[PDB]
């Protein structure tokens, strides 16, 4: 007599907190996707996924600050949002 | 830097 | 413990890349997202994933693409990755012409609705706005 | 020069997926808090918080299934939903 | 560098809002069994060394006022902050005994620019509450 | 078992 829920085993890696802008840079790419790719390149041979995404959080949170001539969009930060309905640990190796 |  | 990831293939990576939008939108074309997609494709070839870049899809084309992929035979794939690059707002991803519920896209992979992926991890990486609040920071 | 986003360093451990009911046994208490307390008591000295929450997610998803005299409320499942804006790993010791 | 500094003198506050009985004008049942929950939480978090403060049957104002006032404490000597809410709810909403409170309103008091003595420290919110009325009918394995 |  065994079922799992139909929404289990989904992971949502959103680029930004619910309600907020997500920042993209014109030449280097969106802040989130650069960090996600840098972090996987560094650690997907070393670290469970959720810990890779926690490092993507820290990177985006600390190494980016919007720059703009428009005062309303200048010196703005961003924090991505891990939404995990996963039931086990995920390793890419 | 541009809002998405 | 941990998911089983030595099926023969790691799985599919579906990259939808929406840079240029229709008239009825008036949204800026999202410059630099091509750097993003090219970056994603090679990262995931290194993770031994089957990548498929699709570019500049209407919101109808998206739901179709996902319905199709959700009816494939995933039995020999460990996992399924999906990347959406586009404008957005809370709960919403933008096709080239208008918005889609993210739950419409994701519902095609519900365990009851996609048997070959039940019990296997499904990853949705979403680069999109979720609103229009700004984070100003502190310290 | 070194700001952090103000929404950073939050972790929201929700009992259930967005949109969905949450379930409580009238006698043993809610499935989430049941499972959350058992996994912390077992792993809070060994595991990082995200991995404790993943195992909570697995316990709710597999070991619990609703029993109701109301057919419409009977044989339902639950998956909790971890939402991390955390920037580092979290160890309770 | 990769791990929050969990070695301050104290682990921090653990606030438990345990609503079991609702004004009938809200039309929600007594939440049977939630005290078992509240007791489990108190003991579980006693072992992780938290200062557990337990509050029972709070109205939407009492909740916002507890949270403002706790957000004004000096947390400089604390590692983390935990808040557990046990109540009815809808998506984004937690019920006081008399009506709904938005989650974002409670959480905002602890934003990094509003509660400076917790800036940089993990703020945990464990929420046992409904987020709507869909039903997961599950699937066999 | 009862919803919440």
């Amino acid at each position: 007599c065994h079922k799992i829920p139909v929404e289990a085993d989904f992971l949502y890696a959103y680029s930004t907190a619910p309600g907020y802008y997500s920042w993209r840079n014109s030449k280097d790419g969106s802040w989130f996707i650069q960090s996600l790719c840098a972090m996987l390149k560094q650690y997907a041979d070393k670290l469970e996924f959720m810990h890779i995404l926690t490092r993507v959080n820290r990177k985006v949170a600390t190494e980016f600050e919007s720059f703009s001539f428009d005062a309303t969009f200048h010196a703005k930060k961003q924090i991505p949002c891990i939404v995990s309905m996963l039931t086990k640990e995920l390793y890419f190796y | 830097d541009v809002p998405d | 413990n941990s998911y089983k990831m030595d099926y023969p293939e790691m799985g599919l990576c579906i990259i939808i890349n929406n840079k240029n939008f229709h008239k009825s939108t008036g949204m800026t074309s999202r410059s630099g997202t091509d750097v993003d997609a090219a970056n994603l494709r090679e990262t995931f070839r290194n993770l031994k994933y089957e990548v498929r870049n699709k570019n500049d899809l209407t919101r109808e084309e998206i739901v179709e693409l996902m319905r199709d992929v959700s009816k494939e035979d995933h039995s020999k794939r460990s996992s399924f990755v999906c990347v959406l690059l586009s404008h957005g707002e809370e709960g919403i991803i933008f096709g080239t012409n208008g918005p889609v519920d993210l739950k419409k896209i994701t519902n095609f992979f519900r365990g009851d609705r996609c048997r070959s992926l039940t019990g296997k991890p499904k990853l949705f990486i979403i680069q999109a706005c979720r609103g229009t609040e700004l984070d100003c920071g502190i310290e």
